[PDB]
């Protein structure tokens, strides 16, 4: 790998200098190279690591959704034949794409997830391997289709079991991955009785907990608890 | 939706 | 040239679609393209060139400011020695930079200036190299900075000179060539007065033109005037 | 300073 010389210490520091910069391929790449240095994460690590993917995929989601709504328009009656272009360069950033989700992927694999024991960890991978494999949902057409849901549904399922057992109902990976895993269900399964429910629920069951927190605490659980709410309104 |  | 098996208007399609996605150095690799199918670009097409590179090397000047004020800061008395880390970044981000305005550069020089008679279009490329070597001028800092300088000066004089003599002093090309060469007087070449002449007298001769034109070419060339006067208000 |  690219980054095999650089010390894990100093693509940390460089990981943190491609945010202030807005580099967030950068970013990425500093990260993936401190993973395989083959050590655990801190919780500030893998706050770098998702930030710089969220980021990263998140550009190409955009792109592959203005390009997919160009292409679904050409194919409208009455639209002039414009040829195969608009096709191939939607599929040009949707494999673009789906690389980058299979290095994620390719990160939890190899080893995030085997060796993460506490539950802030093991919730936070799970999370988003459920969520890069919603990614790859998302553009997903063919045979395994049905797969990549089932294998995103299956990661969302284990951490929300551990996140249950393990972490208090305001605790901001827990309500996070309930706040993905709704989404899950609405945009992904067909299923919005399912994210409604899980939304409203998350929601109540975080508001009866804030009275144990700090001022600190309940800014940080109280931020996504008005995702959850945001989404009911528009669910609603 | 809004995810994070 | 990875693009060497595709269609000339293939790659111009698109371009634009890149940009619709805000896919900006997919733009600008699609445009290179086309411009290395060794035909002159039209007008439209010079636009599209043009932008392209100009959202790809604004992001990598926003990027390196960022990155020299943290390494300015690094370099006070009183802060902490960081190691190279910082540096390291910063250089890694200029030679990006200096890659990109060398690609145009060369684009310009193989084969777009030579072949380019009309005013409209000679104007255009003589202010895109007087603009890049101006970025280049930036981050320079050796003994090549005065050469650098004076490349973009020679450029944008020679792009000044035929305006001047082919173009009214609305065109938008010829308005925002003096926009931009005053720029580089305030910001490039220590001379703030000579910024403040070329401004004000640009705004002058147009103000005074302005009564020639139809209402679709009194917009486009007031909203350049608008950037003289913008940049006066800063600079008096 | 403004550029375009
Ligand atoms: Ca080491
Ligand atoms: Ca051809
Ligand atoms: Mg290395
Ligand atoms: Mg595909
Ligand atoms: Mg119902
Ligand atoms: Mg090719
Ligand atoms: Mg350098
Ligand atoms: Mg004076």
């Amino acid at each position: 790998g690219a980054m095999g010389s650089m010390e894990r210490a100093s693509l940390i520091q460089k990981a943190k200098l491609a945010e202030q910069a807005e580099r967030y391929e950068d970013m990425a790449a500093f990260m993936k190279g401190a993973v395989e240095k083959g050590e655990e994460l801190s919780c500030e690590e893998r706050n770098l690591l998702s930030v710089a993917y969220k980021n990263v995929v998140g550009g190409q989601r955009a792109a592959w959704r203005v390009l997919s709504s160009i292409e679904q328009k050409s194919n409208e009656e009455g639209s002039e034949e414009k040829g195969p272009e608009v096709r191939e360069y939607r599929e040009k950033v949707e494999t673009e794409l789906q690389g980058v989700c299979d290095t994620v992927l390719g990160l939890l694999d190899s080893h995030l997830i085997k060796e993460a024991g506490d539950a802030e960890s093991r919730v936070f991978y799970l999370k988003m391997k459920g969520d890069y494999y919603r990614y790859l949902a998302e553009v997903a057409t063919g045979d395994d289709k049905k797969r990549i849901i089932d294998s995103a549904r299956s990661a969302y399922q284990e951490a929300m079991d551990i996140s249950k057992k393990e972490m208090p109902p305001t605790n901001p990976i827990r309500l996070g991955l309930a706040l993905n895993f709704s989404v899950f269900h609405y945009e992904i399964a067909n299923s919005p009785e399912e994210a409604i429910s899980l939304a409203k629920t998350t929601f109540d069951e975080a508001m009866a907990d804030l009275h144990t927190l700090s001022e600190d605490s309940y800014k940080d659980s109280t931020l996504i608890m008005q995702l959850l709410r945001d989404n009911l309104t528009l669910w609603t | 939706s809004y995810t994070v």
